RNA sequence: UGGAGAGUUUGAUCCUGGCUCAGGACGAACGCUGGCGGCGUGCUUAACACAUGCAAGUCGAACGGAAAGGUCUCUUCGGAGAUACUCGAGUGGCGAACGGGUGAGUAACACGUGGGUGAUCUGCCCUGCACUUCGGGAUAAGCCUGGGAAACUGGGUCUAAUACCGGAUAGGACCACGGGAUGCAUGUCUUGUGGUGGAAAGCGCUUUAGCGGUGUGGGAUGAGCCCGCGGCCUAUCAGCUUGUUGGUGGGGUGACGGCCUACCAAGGCGACGACGGGUAGCCGGCCUGAGAGGGUGUCCGGCCACACUGGGACUGAGAUACGGCCCAGACUCCUACGGGAGGCAGCAGUGGGGAAUAUUGCACAAUGGGCGCAAGCCUGAUGCAGCGACGCCGCGUGGGGGAUGACGGCCUUCGGGUUGUAAACCUCUUUCACCAUCGACGAAGGUCCGGGUUCUCUCGGAUUGACGGUAGGUGGAGAAGAAGCACCGGCCAACUACGUGCCAGCAGCCGCGGUAAUACGUAGGGUGCGAGCGUUGUCCGGAAUUACUGGGCGUAAAGAGCUCGUAGGUGGUUUGUCGCGUUGUUCGUGAAAUCUCACGGCUUAACUGUGAGCGUGCGGGCGAUACGGGCAGACUAGAGU
């Protein structure tokens, strides 16, 4: 029982958006997250990020574990890179 | 949720006026909207009401079950719920066509919109019922191009004259809306109030 | 089904963690006894080896401490009334 | 920027006061008809039983090991050599307690909300510190072997290990004494004294890139414990209570705790509803309503309980745990009859029940979860599809011309009117169906390339989109190809006639029909809505007919036969006080979604999305003290003597 960072599927079928947020392991999609920290979309911008980056570093800090996807959003806000240095 | 599809002398009598006309300027007739319609009739304020519900449901062509979520909507704004009803209406894409002149008849102008014959900004759209805000500019179909309706339309616009709230190109007929549709501030042929309270009873 | 390891390494483990156990409360009730009798000295010893059979245990993950910290600190206190 | 009423007692009126209707809503059944898309929902009845297939497996970078494919070698040329990529099977490690489903039971333990949780835990994550050593023996697997029909099992051989076991080779920490800094919140930090332990490991590999491993500090998460307040009916249940009430001591517990338990005391609850009965999963929220409130709590989301029935416990960081064991019991099944096996209230599916509720669908692409260094594996959850107009939203079912006052119908004062410019006919367009055709976003990842030693961040290419020819897009043909349903005396938009003749038959209330029915059956006409329309059923309102907002009791039903007086309620003038109540401020809280508003996106809408608001409400802290209230006290008219 570990806490990790989720893309939830939410909206519309075939527009969705994803909600990035802070949840344990052992919760739902689409469970109390602990606290939201901005948001994602597949389509419009290619890879469109919409991310607070200020308490990243904070959750990090603690030792919450991103998945794959989030790593990616990470590094692609520098938030990974910049928080590792 | 459809089309009326059928004769307008059935209804323009029984509200006892012509809605639209159409080429006729009315049949010329009298006030007897159908067999026993030359007897005198007892009114109620249903009766008067409901008919001037209609009124606006066959001048615009909307049905009821639409008719009613622009109603909740008015509702929902301030200011006089009929104006507000009134000024969505004229939101209606067929209405700033028809406004415009476009078509012999409103219902031609909906069945030309219904067909992609006038798209928007950047999208073929095939809705009667579209919202036209401010800057929301009418694109004519290239496709539309080298049949009748458009400019021997453009040759007839006259008949209908521009809303004050916006400005048809005509060279390419970009409605251009400029202001709100404040069409309670011009050519109201009709009650607001009676359907306002109507539909609280 | 196909998880009957489940079951099986289930039995070892019960098994000598409650032979265990039965051997720590053997060697407690041989402390108490010297309470009763008065003999310190050999409660001290017993005590001793419960120190080292006990805490063994917790370190073996029979208990969370908890019972160690019960046991140990409640007897020490016995022997110091005897 | 937010509430409408009518009909309905009498010869007539006015009041009082019952019935009904007009609206909306539904996890919806039925009827008639029936085009499409988008978006959502789909046992509400027997927590009744169940075939089939599938739902939790993973790690060779832990070890033994070689039952396979394949490799390499051998070589019988159809058998060998684990050499090894790989790997059946197996030991060991993670999880298997999440996730999924249902709501029987539960009447407040739960739920909600908010507080406490100083002797409440908290493995896998992050993080600082220290450790990161020395050894033994056995054994599964394998081989031989016994049993039984099988299930399934004994015995003997044989073997390693991050398995087991014993040495500390940490002394934070555990214990006790004493001490220091610092508590009232039943005490936290820190030093000394005595005792005092524990693991860990080694690994394969990129052949050292990496994987690790142990005790701790504190974080973080999650969970547990306790508690205030709040959230059904019943008094035709008022006496409930000896483990009960309280203490001592002891054990036990993750833990305070009659949790347990020896002894002692005799209390405790209760009309400011005990014990008991009935009913029920709770809430965010859904519906109604002007709102206060009512009803409801189905989907979705959170929380709680249950898993053929009942009971108990282990393992474990953490179990009531659907796919775990054991017992008991029921019900099915097998058998060599000896003896055994099983639990769909998980997906789909069957049967039953009933008015009724779906495909034995595709796949794991993204997302989600687990193991593993990772690749990779699994995933009937999520993600997509199929059925019903099952329900919302949305578009069509043609426009223009079009008095022939066509045909025809109906009525007719029978001259005429009406149907009706509607149709026929001329003309232009084609959303969508049909046909053809291109074929996406949703997509990042994985391989590979280049830059990059490992990393990082990146170039290019490859593949990977199940749903998918997807949709969307382009073109073609021609009004072709797609309108019905209910009602029509009034209430209540909505009628003329025929037929009929208290009969038949209609009806929500009044009610109609006793040979001239505007109320029955038919035609026609008209109205309303529209691939939906009608009926039934249910809730609210309308109903101010349970009335705080917001009603009554002289006769309309209602003032106890009267008095007394207990609890409870209530309580004059007033000084000063406390600031409990209330008010104002501030912090936290009040999750998200949903709702309002404003923007924005799906061709619009519904819908989704953004943001604000709302979140009416609690605690904490901060000022005043009016009024109320309490305390201290006074006067006097109240009342009394």
């Amino acid at each position: 029982m570990a806490v990790k960072i989720k893309l939830t599927r939410l909206g519309k079928i075939r527009n969705p958006q994803y909600r990035v947020a802070v949840a344990d392991a052992r919760t739902r999609r689409d469970g109390r997250a602990i606290e939201v920290i901005g948001r994602y979309h597949p389509k419009e911008e290619p890879s469109l990020i919409e991310i607070n980056s200020e308490r990243a570093q904070y959750w990090l800090s603690v030792g919450a574990q991103p998945t794959e996807p989030v790593l990616k959003l990470l590094k692609i806000t520098g938030d990974w890179q910049k928080f590792k240095g | 949720m459809a089309r009326y599809t059928g004769p307008v002398t059935r209804k323009s009598r029984r509200l006892r006026t012509d809605l639209v006309g159409g080429d006729q300027a009315f049949e010329k007739r009298p006030y007897p909207p159908g067999q026993h319609g030359r007897a005198r009739i007892k009114e109620s304020e249903y009766l008067l009401q409901l008919q001037e519900k209609q009124k606006a449901r066959f001048t615009y062509g909307v049905m009821e079950k639409q008719f009613r979520r622009y109603y909740e909507e008015a509702v929902r704004q301030p200011g006089k719920t009929g104006e507000e009803l009134l000024k969505i209406l004229e939101s209606r894409l067929d209405n700033v066509i028809y406004r415009a002149g476009l078509a012999r008849t409103r219902r031609m102008a909906r069945q030309l919109v219904s067909h992609g014959h006038f798209n928007v900004n950047g999208v073929h759209v095939n809705v009667p019922s579209y919202r036209v805000s401010q800057y929301d500019i009418v694109d004519v179909r290239d496709k539309s191009l080298n049949t009748v309706p458009f400019q021997i339309a453009r040759e007839t616009a006259g008949e209908r004259p521009i809303p004050s709230w916006l400005q048809v190109v005509g060279e390419r007929q970009r409605v251009l809306i400029h202001q709100l549709p404040e069409r309670a501030q011009i050519d109201v042929p009709l009650t607001e109030q009676l359907i306002v309270e109507y539909y609280s009873k | 089904k196909s998880q009957q390891k489940r079951n099986r390494t289930n039995e070892r483990a019960r098994l000598r963690n409650k032979a265990v156990k039965s051997s720590l409360r053997t060697a407690v009730r041989a402390f108490r006894e010297a309470a009763h009798a008065g003999d310190k000295a050999k409660a001290a010893e017993l005590l001793a080896s419960t120190n080292r059979k006990l805490d063994k245990a917790a370190s073996k993950g029979v208990i969370h401490k908890n019972q160690a910290a019960n046991k140990k600190s409640a007897l020490a206190q016995a022997l110091n009334k005897l």
